[PDB]
């Protein structure tokens, strides 16, 4: 597959995030328990709640589509559908909102992805969400200064950074430690305090942010200079326009 | 010269506009704000008086971890907190809507024919004047025929009246001038001649019913109230039997055959009668705004005054209250009429077009759309990238999408002289923006955006329509902020560039050229500022009939 | 047959056509000519090619007084009407030689369009007629002149108006006798939302044919509404027959006997006499110098009374040659006949009630208008279940020129197109012929 | 004949039924099974006799939480259902051997009613079904128990609700898949105002049958609306065939290849491969390490893409067994495929746009709801001309129980009655069989 046109680092990074054969760079280690804490849906050691019985316990009639489509593990179990949501700074966060939704529906099964300017969300069955969330948190999808895990009060994507290089957070869920140069998650994504904070590692330095970012800006790589990417957008506009008129 | 938004950015923040870093969390939350402080105190008083908790700053999340900004009302020197631009808190905004809602245009052409042909009586400027003195007594709610009528208090209904206009100068000049909208006085010479030629010898009433009635009732009241008192005044002034078969012809003419509503009724899911905001087509909104007849030498000013008119009405009152409610959509709209930001972008585009093509001299085709809309889109987005304070100001992607695309679409229409290619440019802007920043608006912002390119030039039943005829009930447009008022601007744009007197309905244009209105439609942004400052005097209040 | 009744059928000159036809041969549910008229009304559209051309030339689109400067397009539509109509027909039809009709009128200024019946058999309702016709002519015009992508939306606006910003086809240059489904007062009302003036126009002011077309449309709607189901069915069929189809020549003969010098009152007297003679009513008891009449067949009394009501309208408004007094006739025929007999008036008071409001709303400031702008879907005149509006059609047919909002003023496009259709223009002829044809199948 | 295209047709198990069927044999305008389905949906009513009985016994009539103390009537309706239904049938039918059906279900608690097709042939629209059914059951109940004049109005309220004070049948104890004509967003929309949950209910959550029923209704509406007239007709027919009828087994085979481990992206990759292999698209230009695809047949590209869109929904929402993400699939299948190819997405962006607003209005405070309450007439989901809603039907069929407003919650009465009808329950079977039968008549 091609994924995205263009000849910039930005374009290549957009393709890499979408390509399920591209190995996302792992930047930090997070325990299973700490992913669960960050998500905030259940307590460590709590059984998965259910929204319906396990599929095995149901007596569904013959349906060739069902038979051919393997349910994800949490669907088999009857898990609730839950979410993880990220905000990405326009100051060169590695992932960005449409980059995420596009990539998620290439890489992940059974996914409800939504894009907004200030927040991007995936909803899926809870145990599967936990596995996906580990990858979203440990890899280059995430920078702990320029990205935030936020289920509410998401303001910040468009704000100036603070003096530590951290994105604004009304609820201050991620705290930069000057003594370690590391960021700690001190609250879960909805803003409730954690008993023990979670180490999220060091912020990426400027050079590495520029290597990895998927936003075009005049002070990075400008979209208008990725002339092949612009060409394809303009083509889609023209072909849609003609098609709606007379199917030519 | 400095970009037009620089002064506003310097007012908002201590840092220079280009500075990338700031410090948060040190402003005391709501305590930084004069207006939030007023609200906290008011909530305490309200709760104490009524015995039910109300406004409380400790509910939910703590506002003001960042700077709570002032906004410059564009084209003014007025800076206010955004709460002062909420329609609930701004009497100018409320009155703007009331003045539209309470107006209808009603011909006298069928009525005078009824008089001459069915009644066999003559119509002259003198008899028209007598009729107008009669209907100006009756319209606010006073009697002319029956004994033992009880009537509205004249001072409560002082804003209700009837004027007329006609394209025949000699006829207009013979009617008592208290009652006449004088086209030659209100419009510059070339516009006046256009408008008079459209109207010809037709004679039209502009009827305004009382604000207090419109607020008590609804928009669908207006044409009915109008017709009742026209009917009574025809009976009295032309000495008719007070209820004979011909009386029904006056009713049918005033209620149906020669009435122009400001808005058409809506389908059931969003059920509303006439003269509600969703029924007002974009071309009418542009014609209601009177910037065109004052600022004609500056098509950007005219177009952006229409944007302000429409962003407020359509996003704040209509989408933000009629169709939703609560805190609502103040800043989705203010983005389009504050800090001179849309103005900066649109002057850039107008100058680009002037220099390359000449206004209205570009080919009306997709090549021009691609050229102009792309260039202007990249300029606007560059400004958010160059000025971190600007990006923090227009913090919501939807706001930025609407502003950038409005500039792109208006500019494209300045080039082609055609609103439809302007519209195509609006959608291209969205697509480019989305790819540049990997974001656009709120979750549902680009429903119409993605349908957009294909439906610009469609001819199918519920798809195809010139932009001027579209409105808030065009299917794709029926739900979402950050488009409708901007489309009214794009509708205005090619007509302002062409020097046209009107966009879609000359009668609507003339009908708001009237300083007896409560709101001043020649200076919509100035009026919004006056309302923000609590300096606007609305109609419709009940002070006279309530305790001191 | 469900019912035992038979009626004699006559033509619009009062001459016998067929004796002793079962009543249900006139039912909308059984009569193939009523089916053909109703399907015809669903499928027929008037296209104003001159109007489309002028709207384009002037950019006057989207409703009254509207205009978009700079959008003008000068296309020789009427001069190329034959090609445009043929191209439109190829899109409108389902198959070659099906029942699609596209006929030019007025030197190419107008077109009669009948959309193929098969499209309606797989449709929920009737809007396919204007919508298929509109898009076929929009496309045919664009293709005739190679109108560009940039300009074609003006052709669309010139044909169908401000739709979909407006709910209606506001400013359209096509017309139908039906109006949009959203404007129905209630479900099942569509055949009632047909202006009286349109009926009078289609039937060329032939009084009996106007009455017949109106009655057919009203009473067919009563079946769609469910009013003519079960207990009420025979009442509605007898009303169709006697009030609108001149069954037994009763309307005709009452008019003949009262036309020279008669009044509403003299028609009442003759109708009561005829009802007594035919055994429909009988003296139930005697008060002081006053006979109280009763009936063992209320539906038949109602039908006789309804025939008299039509004849009274024809006599009263025919003598004035002025339609306005039909509201008075509808009221006082019914008021008078109750105090003359002790029996209930037509539609058990609902014609009288309709007439009270109709009188008010055709002589007052509050709404309504002249008789011709009413219809069975109008809030003023919806209340009687078919027994009022046909009299209004008769009265407007008889008007010699007293109305400002005449059929000439409101219904010219509909006249030119719909009066071409024989079954629309002379429905009494075709419905009677069909009834005679199926008489031994009922 | 008009179009040269032929398609291979399969059953819901992926087995070939008939090869090389002319495309127009699947047209709503030609296919007799689509006609039968559409007329069936116009004419079918679910009657809740138990509900009527309980409303009467409690005097809970006229809408939610309403009650009139003192008006209670205790009638043994369900215990006398056979007699009541037979009496109602006698009023509903036109003749004794016509296609009227009245069938008791659930021990007399429910009745399936199919009003005779002939009533609709002489009707403007479809409201005769609830209105004729309602009055026949009101009258049959009154007659069964000799309900007095003084009380009978409560039976009417228990059957049809607050109508006519309300515009809708508010509180009624009858149901139809269609809704009242006044609620149409535009003329021609009635077959679009059918809740997704109703489609899923009628088809017993069989994914392909739900997709087929929804596509048949949506694309038939596109003909009634005039969207499938002229230039657009082939596009709509190909969409019906490939997206809703599993033409050439393309949906089925994409699901088979992607069901075990696949994603929306893997379905896209397979669809682009298949379009290229079949000659639907071709490389037009080479950019830097990027192929720009073109097509000489935009309608066929659109149809292939639409089949992939359906398969992507089945794979994505099938894997979650949770419908909510269909709004996401409808968006990003289309967004991704444009940047994968340089070609326009399904319905030239209109599915993507529909999906943007549908996503918003199924995850926000402002309106909408869960996937099952949408429909082609909903303001959120009307914008694509048939290519979005059938995917929503498929997704809800695949939902294992994650929805509050499920078909079990919204559509139980519909389910019990409408799933009895073979052509409603298994439309893919009957439409394919009919296409095969007429294949040499096209
Ligand atoms: C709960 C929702 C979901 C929904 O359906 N509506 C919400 C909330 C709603 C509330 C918020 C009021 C409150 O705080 O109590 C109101 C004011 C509507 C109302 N009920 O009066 C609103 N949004 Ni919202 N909403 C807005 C916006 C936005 C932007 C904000 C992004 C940012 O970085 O700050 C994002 C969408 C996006 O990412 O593009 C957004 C989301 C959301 N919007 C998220 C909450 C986001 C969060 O948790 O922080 N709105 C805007 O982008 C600007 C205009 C602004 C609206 C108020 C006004 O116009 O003044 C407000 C419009
Ligand atoms: C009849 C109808 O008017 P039209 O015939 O549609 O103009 C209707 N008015 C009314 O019913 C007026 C009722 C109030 C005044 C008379 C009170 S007795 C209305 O405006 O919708
Ligand atoms: C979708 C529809 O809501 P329902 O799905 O019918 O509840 C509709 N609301 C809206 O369109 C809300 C528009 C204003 C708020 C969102 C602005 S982006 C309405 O209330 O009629
Ligand atoms: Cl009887
Ligand atoms: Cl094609
Ligand atoms: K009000
Ligand atoms: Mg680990
Ligand atoms: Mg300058
Ligand atoms: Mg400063
Ligand atoms: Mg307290
Ligand atoms: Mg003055
Ligand atoms: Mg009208
Ligand atoms: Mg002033
Ligand atoms: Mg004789
Ligand atoms: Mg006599
Ligand atoms: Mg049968
Ligand atoms: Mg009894
Ligand atoms: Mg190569
Ligand atoms: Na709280
Ligand atoms: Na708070």
């Amino acid at each position: 597959a091609q994924y995205y046109p263009g000849t910039t680092k930005v374009a290549q990074n957009r393709r890499n995030f979408c390509n399920p054969e591209y190995e996302l760079e792992k930047l930090r280690e997070i325990s299973d328990e700490d992913v669960v804490k960050i998500l905030g849906h259940r307590a460590p050691g709590e059984e998965y709640p259910s929204v319906h019985p396990p599929l095995e316990e149901m007596d569904e009639p013959e349906d060739a589509i069902r038979e051919m489509v393997e349910p994800i593990d949490g669907a088999k179990a009857g898990d609730r559908v839950r979410y993880i949501q990220f905000t990405d700074s326009m100051y060169f966060a590695p992932a960005q909102p449409y980059v995420r939704s596009r990539a998620y529906l290439c890489r992940y099964r059974g996914a409800d992805a939504g894009t907004l300017s200030g927040r991007q969300i995936i909803e899926t069955r809870e145990r599967d969400l936990e596995k996906i969330s580990k990858e979203l948190l440990e890899t280059e999808f995430f920078d702990p200064a320029r990205s935030g895990v936020r289920g509410k009060s998401v303001h910040g994507h468009s704000l100036r950074l603070d003096e530590d290089g951290m994105m604004f957070d009304m609820l201050r869920r991620q705290i930069y430690n000057k003594d370690t140069g590391r960021v700690e998650m001190v609250k879960n994504q909805i803003g409730d305090e954690l008993d023990e904070p979670v180490d999220l590692g060091e912020p990426l330095d400027e050079e590495t942010l520029m290597e990895k970012t998927t936003i075009y800006r005049v002070d990075g790589e400008a979209y208008r200079d990725d002339v092949e990417a612009v060409e394809i957008m303009q083509r889609i506009h023209v072909l849609r326009s003609q098609g709606g008129f007379n199917l030519e | 010269a400095d970009k037009l938004f620089i002064n506003a950015l310097k007012k908002k923040f201590e840092e220079s506009p280009e500075e990338k870093k700031t410090t948060f969390y040190t402003l005391g939350g709501w305590k930084q704000s004069e207006r939030k402080t007023e609200f906290v105190n008011a909530g305490k008083e309200v709760a104490a008086k009524r015995g039910i908790p109300q406004y409380n700053p400790d509910i939910g999340t703590p506002l003001g971890q960042r700077v709570l900004m002032p906004y410059q009302v564009s084209t003014t020197d007025t800076y206010v907190e955004g709460d002062d631009l909420h329609f609930v808190n701004n009497a100018a905004m409320q009155q703007m809507w009331d003045d539209i809602r309470r107006t209808v245009i009603v011909g006298l052409n069928h009525a005078h024919a009824v008089i001459e042909k069915r009644l066999g009586k003559e119509v002259t400027p003198e008899t028209i004047t007598h009729y107008l003195e009669t209907v100006n007594h009756a319209m606010p709610g006073a009697a002319v025929v029956q004994e033992h009528m009880v009537e509205t208090h004249p001072a409560l209904v002082a804003d209700s009246y009837v004027k007329v206009f006609t394209g025949n100068d000699e006829i207009a000049d013979e009617i008592d001038p208290a009652f006449v909208i004088d086209i030659n006085k209100q419009f510059p010479e070339d516009q006046a001649e256009t408008l008079k030629a459209e109207v010809g010898d037709g004679i039209w009433q502009v009827v305004r019913i009382p604000t207090i009635v419109s607020r008590t009732c609804d928009g669908a009241t207006t044409s009915r109230w109008s017709a009742m008192q026209i009917g009574m005044s025809m009976i009295s002034a032309y000495k008719q039997a007070a209820g004979e078969a011909a009386t029904g012809d006056f009713a049918y003419a005033a209620k149906h055959a020669e009435v122009i509503h400001m808005g058409t009724y809506l389908p059931v899911r969003r059920a509303r009668g006439e003269n509600e905001p969703g029924g007002v087509p974009f071309g009418y909104l542009a014609d209601i705004c009177q910037s065109s007849r004052v600022n004609y030498e500056d098509p950007v000013r005219v177009s952006l005054d229409v944007v302000a008119t429409g962003a407020m009405l359509y996003d704040q009152i209509w989408l933000g209250s009629y169709m939703s409610g609560g805190v609502g959509f103040t800043q989705y709209a203010t983005a389009a009429y504050t800090d001179n930001i849309l103005d900066d972008f649109t002057y850039f585009g107008k100058e680009y077009v002037e220099d390359k093509y000449g206004l209205c001299e570009a080919p009306n085709n997709m090549d021009t759309v691609l050229d102009v809309a792309t260039e202007v889109t990249f300029y606007g987005l560059e400004q958010y990238e160059e000025y971190p304070a600007l990006l923090e100001d227009q913090f919501g992607g939807s706001q930025r999408a609407a502003v950038v695309a409005a500039a792109a679409g208006c500019s494209t229409a300045f080039a082609t002289g055609n609103a439809q290619t302007g519209l195509s440019g609006w959608y291209l802007s969205m697509y480019l923006h989305k790819e540049q920043h990997s974001r656009l608006g709120f979750y549902g912002y680009d429903l119409q955006d993605q349908c957009g390119a294909s439906n610009v030039f469609s001819i199918r039943g519920d798809e195809g329509l010139p932009l001027e005829l579209r409105g808030p009930n065009y299917p794709n447009y029926a739900m979402n902020v950050g488009h409708q008022g901007e489309y009214a601007g794009i509708s205005q744009a090619p007509h302002a560039a062409r020097g046209d007197a009107f966009v879609f309905n000359p009668l609507v244009k003339i009908a708001f050229a009237d300083d007896n209105l409560v709101f001043d439609f020649t200076n919509v942004r100035g009026e919004f500022a006056k309302g923000a400052l609590r300096e606007f005097e609305p109609a419709g209040e009940r002070a006279l009939i309530t305790p001191a | 047959a469900k019912f035992e009744d038979k009626v004699d059928l006559y033509d619009d000159r009062g001459n016998l056509v067929e004796e002793q036809v079962p009543l249900e041969a006139l039912s909308p549910l059984r009569n193939p000519a009523i089916k053909s008229i109703v399907q015809g009304i669903k499928r027929t559209v008037a296209v104003n090619l001159e109007g489309i051309e002028n709207a384009l030339k002037t950019a006057k689109v989207g409703g009254p007084a509207c205009k978009i400067m700079g959008r003008e397009l000068d296309l020789d539509i009427v001069g190329n009407a034959e090609s445009i109509a043929a191209a439109a027909k190829e899109m409108i039809q389902v198959t070659e030689d099906d029942d699609t009709n596209v006929e030019l009128l007025g030197g190419g200024k107008r077109a009669l369009v009948q959309v193929p019946s098969a499209r309606f058999d797989v449709a929920a309702e009737y809007s396919a007629a204007p919508l298929v016709t509109a898009t076929a002519f929009v496309q045919a015009i664009i293709n005739e002149f190679d109108v560009s992508m940039y300009d074609a939306n003006m052709v669309k606006a010139a044909v169908l108006g401000r739709y979909p910003q407006s709910v209606e086809y506001m400013g359209a240059n096509i017309a139908t006798m039906l109006d949009i489904p959203q404007k129905l007062e209630g479900p099942g009302y569509a055949l009632r939302n047909i202006m009286v003036n349109h009926v009078v126009a289609a039937t060329l002011k032939n009084t009996l044919q106007a009455a017949a077309l109106s009655t057919i449309l009203e009473q067919t709607a009563m079946f769609e509404m469910g009013d003519a189901v079960g207990a009420f069915e025979r009442m509605h069929l007898l009303g169709l027959a006697y009030q609108g189809m001149n069954a037994d020549n009763l309307v005709f003969d009452l008019v003949k006997a009262n036309g020279k010098e008669g009044t509403v009152g003299s028609v009442i007297a003759d109708l009561v006499e005829r009802a007594l003679e035919d055994g429909v009513i009988k003296v139930e008891k005697e008060l002081t110098d006053y006979k109280v009449y009763g009936t063992d067949d209320l539906a038949m009394w109602n039908a006789y009374a309804a025939a008299g009501l039509m004849a009274a309208t024809m006599v009263n408004q025919g003598a004035a040659r002025a339609a306005q007094g039909v509201s008075s006739t509808l009221l006082y025929y019914n008021d008078l006949i109750e105090f003359e007999t002790g029996l209930p008036s037509v539609d058990f008071g609902k014609v009288e009630g309709t007439a009270v409001g109709f009188s008010f709303f055709s002589h007052s400031i509050y709404g309504g208008g002249g008789p011709g702008i009413f219809n069975g879907n109008h809030i003023v005149t919806r209340h009687s279940k078919g027994f009022a509006i046909p009299c209004v059609a008769a009265a407007m047919a008889l008007d010699a020129g007293t109305q400002m909002f005449s059929p000439e003023a409101t219904s010219g496009l509909i006249k030119e197109v719909f009066s071409q259709v024989d079954e629309f223009r002379e429905p009494l002829k075709y419905v009677v012929e069909a009834a005679a044809e199926i008489k031994n199948e009922i």
